């Protein structure tokens, strides 16, 4: 399947993923890295790299980060720069990473996996308000 | 048998929760889904938040136990496939006396509860819902418990006779 | 400020706070549950009670969950039912998580803050692509 990278300040990515195996069980072809102050961008390309070392990326990877511009987005965009069917999404939530593993497997192209993690990502975000009764 | 087809029966006190309902309705291919509840049907609020929050393209309907008997006893659906949900094996039962016909039941997921013994990491049966679980069995329909398509599937006999003898 | 309470299944509701705090320092008035195989919405219901009381819920309170229609959702939204200034927002990811905060403080309205939550957790989610050269 497409190879996923999850990546975010701190160490939440680690249990984002835990989030997403309890409902839909244990995923293969995932990786995460965390990033601690004192690191920058240049530790966080050794980091996404040893993780995909381990990954199957021959359908491409997608790198799923906390938010827009900080380092583990800086990071992860500079591998995807120049390489087909690699992309990197920021605003990972729980909606999206869920929708995005189920479809993994029905092996959607690149390209229609993409679009489903930001459609999915941004319906998830959704309030509650007064119900008609 | 002639009449609807019932593609898949899960047991769920929460209906639908998480993903559980997106994935299982695109893997177990239904475009219908019939909750079976006295005590949902009674709440008009819950019924408008689950039909608000039906799946695309998945239509999502509420009746009793008693009402859902007479869906089934129509032709109308017949071939079509539907999923029935429920929340406890005792209304299960009662389908298949007035003459429903079950092959197999799945175990979604039932919240534990002070008194009842935890069969699996989110499932608590009782004296009853075990009572319940043996007659079908004794009828030769197979009992299975799983929370995702994903996961090994267990029997549910395996799990009570390690429990209950 | 109005008071936030993060639950997702699982337990990374409270790695989500602390990537926050990585970005922004300690937050105040901030509280979380996590959510165990084995537990029921009325277990969870506890659990927010128990946070909330240790929190200033006087100008109101905000739900912020990981997906809609989960347990963590249903019993948040038990408590929020008939209650002025409660809601439940679905879909937390950081850049909600981290402007609702930055807002919080200048003092927003709670309809202000709710509908600024929905907006950033959206826009948040956002691809790479290609760039312009």
């Amino acid at each position: 399947t497409i190879a996923i990278v999850i990546g975010t300040h701190g160490w939440a990515a680690e249990q984002l993923l835990k989030t997403a195996e309890m409902l839909l069980g244990e995923q293969e072809n995932v990786g995460w890295i965390d990033f601690v102050p004192g690191e920058n961008a240049e530790t966080l390309i050794e980091k996404y790299n040893a993780q995909l070392a381990k990954l199957d990326t021959t359908k491409g990877v997608l790198f799923l980060v906390d938010t827009w511009g900080g380092s583990p987005f800086n990071a992860a965009s500079r591998i995807v720069v120049d390489k087909e069917h690699y992309e990197v999404i920021a605003g990972v939530n729980i909606p999206m990473l869920v929708e995005t593993l189920m479809a993994r497997d029905d092996d959607p192209s690149f390209d229609e996996l993409v679009a489903l993690a930001v459609e999915t990502g941004r319906e998830g975000v959704k309030a509650l308000k007064a119900k008609p009764v | 048998n002639d009449y609807m087809v019932i593609g898949l029966a899960r047991i769920d006190d929460r209906l639908i929760h998480g993903q559980v309902a997106t994935r299982w309705t695109k893997e177990t291919n239904v475009s219908r889904i019939i909750v079976v509840s006295d005590e949902v049907a009674a709440d008009t609020v819950r019924k408008t938040l689950l039909t608000q929050v039906a799946p695309p393209g998945v239509t999502a309907h509420v009746v009793d136990v008693a009402k859902m008997i007479r869906v089934y006893n129509n032709p109308k659906y017949a071939g079509e496939r539907v999923m029935l949900l429920f929340t406890n094996p005792t209304d299960v039962e009662r389908l298949v006396e007035g003459g429903v016909k079950i092959t197999s039941v799945n175990v979604g997921g039932m919240a534990f509860r002070q008194g009842k013994t935890q069969v699996n990491n989110a499932v608590s049966v009782d004296e009853k819902d075990i009572e319940a679980f043996k007659k079908l069995n004794a009828r030769g329909i197979e009992l299975e418990v799983r929370k995702v398509s994903t996961d090994p599937k267990l029997k549910m006999m395996d799990l009570i006779s390690k429990i209950d003898k």
